[PDB]
């Protein structure tokens, strides 16, 4: 077999939707505050991470197929998802070889003592590195890593989705894009979809444990005043 | 005041 004029077309717009909200350059960040070495990398990482939630909003936006569902659907699967899909889309820049993101900067080099000092803790931190050397180690291509970033988005099971049918409709039709895409297109992947499911339910095991802790940080005004409005908007009980 | 999340318009 091989894939349909119509999967392809999800397979280029879901890449190109990379491609235009995440810069390899990382040059943006020198925007943000700056990184220092209680708590000195919460202002650098809330900015890094409030600036990634709005490239994963871009990104949303063009998934095939979001942008017709509720405007309160899609903020609904945003919030819930945001934080999954910037662990997801950094393996980008985490490399093995360091176990750290090294962001095309020293200055930019996020080792876990870094996350530290932004708030969390190892029962946050640990699973987080092995789930990214899990990751890395699976040598996704590239339109792996972003389908599995958009299946991870289009989930239906989280909290305040409404139209759940029709969420589970186009989850599916990428579910399908991608398992075609393995079997078709990836020599040696004759199990590789299934790991990338479990990874999914990685995400969302960290995913709970940073909720736990973030709501911790956010807490005490000392630290959300470091926070941005992005940041405490998305990552905030507010319904 | 006013959710940020109309960056869906
Ligand atoms: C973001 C991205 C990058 C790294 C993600 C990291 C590295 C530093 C520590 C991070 C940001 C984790 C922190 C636990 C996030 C804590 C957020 C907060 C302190 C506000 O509760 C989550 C993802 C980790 C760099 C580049 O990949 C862009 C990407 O998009």
């Amino acid at each position: 077999h091989m894939l349909s004029d119509e999967q392809m077309q999800i397979i280029n717009s879901l890449v190109e939707a990379h491609h235009k909200t995440y810069d390899d350059s990382y040059s943006d960040f020198v925007r943000f505050r700056p990184p220092v070495r209680r708590l000195s990398m919460l202002p650098h990482l809330a900015d890094l991470v409030s600036y990634s939630i709005q490239k994963v909003i871009g990104f949303a936006k063009m998934i095939p197929g979001f942008r017709d569902l509720t405007a309160e659907d899609q903020i609904a699967l945003l919030k819930s998802s945001a934080i999954e899909i910037i662990m997801l889309r950094s393996n980008q820049s985490f490399s093995l070889e360091d176990m750290s993101w090294s962001c095309g900067g020293p200055d930019f080099k996020y080792c876990i003592n870094d996350v530290t000092k932004a708030g969390h803790t190892l029962e946050l931190l640990e699973p987080l590195v092995k789930f990214q050397v899990g990751l890395k180690k699976l040598k996704l291509h590239e339109e792996e890593h972003v389908l599995l970033m958009a299946i991870c988005l289009l989930s239906p099971d989280r909290p305040g989705v409404q139209d759940h049918v029709r969420i589970e409709a186009l989850q599916d039709r990428l579910c399908d894009v991608l398992q075609a895409y393995i079997r078709i297109q990836h020599p040696g992947g004759r199990l590789l979809y299934a790991k990338m499911i479990q990874k999914l339910a990685d995400l969302r095991s960290l995913n709970e444990e940073h909720s736990k802790q973030y709501r911790s940080l956010s807490f005490q005004p000392e630290h959300s005043m470091q926070l941005t409005p992005l940041v405490l908007e998305v990552f905030g009980s507010e319904v | 005041r006013h959710k940020i999340x109309x960056x869906l318009q």
